[PDB]
Formats: structure tokens, sequence, C-alpha cells
């Protein structure tokens, strides 16, 4: 499967820190319309233009390709030090 | 040639870094840049998978752009607190300007890329810290 795992405003906002999806889609933005779509609060959280995408720990384009196994995660822009 | 990164909890020491930084005679130029919290606790939430990751990325990069010798990149997460130090990166090269760009650019680059997240305990409750755009356009230039 794809693990998807969300940090910080966006994972407040989907309510899970980590959620599994089949690899049934081609990218990151095609996994992403799939999860917005899920509800109007995934929606929100993962329709905003600066979210931002990593895969296999990679930050990576939305056009970026998906594996079976892969890890994704969707966070917001970041904020370290 | 060695990259030493480190996130964690635990504070560092800049005087403990140093000289294992500094110690090859052909890195002649050593830069370091701490970075401290900026009164209300910070709690830095992270991607434990990838920090390390997404900081040793970047030090690659930076080893393509610039030649460069020992690297030290350190990254705290948890509560903190303003004055406390928060990142350290430390460069060397063979010339000052590597090193100084090197180090700028390894910060531009943490601060639009690597995957922490500061959230402020103020009175009325948590808050997320936010992004900013001049981090972005720092980023950019590069
Ligand atoms: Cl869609
Ligand atoms: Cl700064
Ligand atoms: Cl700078």
């Amino acid at each position: 499967m794809i693990k998807v795992l969300f940090f910080a405003q966006v994972r407040e906002l989907v309510g899970t820190d980590a959620t599994e999806v089949a690899a049934d889609f081609p990218t990151v933005e095609a996994l992403r319309q799939h999860m917005a779509a899920q509800s109007d609060r995934w929606a929100l959280a993962l329709e905003d233009g600066k979210l931002l995408a990593a895969v296999n720990q990679t930050l990576v384009s939305f056009d970026h390709p998906l594996t079976d196994g892969d890890e994704v995660a969707f966070f917001p822009p970041v904020t370290g030090g | 040639a060695e990259t030493k990164i480190v996130v964690g909890p635990q504070p560092f020491s800049v005087g403990e870094e140093y000289p294992w930084l500094a110690e090859r005679d052909e890195d002649g130029a050593v830069v370091t840049f701490t970075g401290k919290v900026r009164v209300n606790a910070l709690t830095l939430e992270h991607y434990p998978g990838m920090t390390e990751k997404a900081l040793a990325e970047i030090v690659d990069e930076a080893r393509n752009r610039w030649p460069l010798g020992r690297v030290t990149v350190i990254h705290r997460i948890g509560e903190l607190w303003p004055g406390d130090e928060i990142v350290f990166v430390g460069v060397t090269s063979a010339h000052r300007s590597s090193a100084f760009e090197a180090g700028q650019f390894i910060m531009d680059y943490l601060k639009t890329r690597a995957p922490f997240w500061k959230r402020e305990a103020t009175p009325e409750g948590d808050r997320w810290v936010e992004a900013r755009e001049s981090d972005q356009q720092a980023a950019k230039r590069w």
C-alpha cells in the first residue's frame, strides 16, 4: 500500500497522523486530489497552494510518480530554526 | 569530507562541535552559524524519518556547489525557549567565500525544506509560527 503521513496544521485538520491508501494513483497529485475529495476538512487541509509533499522522505513535485510501498507525506511550509 | 548530522532534543555546544569541524589543516576557513529561538515556549514538531535525510540532502547539494571540508548540521526538536540554541551549521572550505556562501545556502534551504514546524505556546493557546516569505526569497536565489 502507500502510507501517507501528515504534519502540523495539515495533520490537525485531516485528523489523523497517518493513513494507508492503495497504490492506485499515478502521482502525488492524483493522491492529493483523491484524499482531498474525502471530506471538506481533507480538502481544506490538502488544497493549499503552498502545501508540500515528500515521497520516501524527499521533497518532490506533485507530479512525482507513486509506487507501491512509498511513504508520502503532506505538510505545510516549514518553520525550522 | 565527513558530515555530521544530528537532529534531536539535546542541547549542543559550539565549543564541543568546533574542534572536530576545524580539525583538518586543509580546511582553512571555518564558518559557523547558530540560530536561537527568538515569552512563550516554542515546540518544534518534525518529520523524524525525513529531518536527517533532508539536512543531509542539503549538505550534499552544498558539496556539489562548493568545495567543502567537514560539515556539521545540528537541529533541535522539542520544547525550547527564547535564547535557546536551535540550529547549528558548521562548514569548512579552503577559502572564506565558499564557506560563507555554503553556510548561507545551507541555512536558507534548511529554513524552507527541512521538515520542522514551530508552535508557540501563547497565553490563548498553541499557535503555529508563520513561514516567512523572506525565507522563500532567500532560498530561491540559489
Ligand atoms: Cl480533484
Ligand atoms: Cl535567521
Ligand atoms: Cl544569508
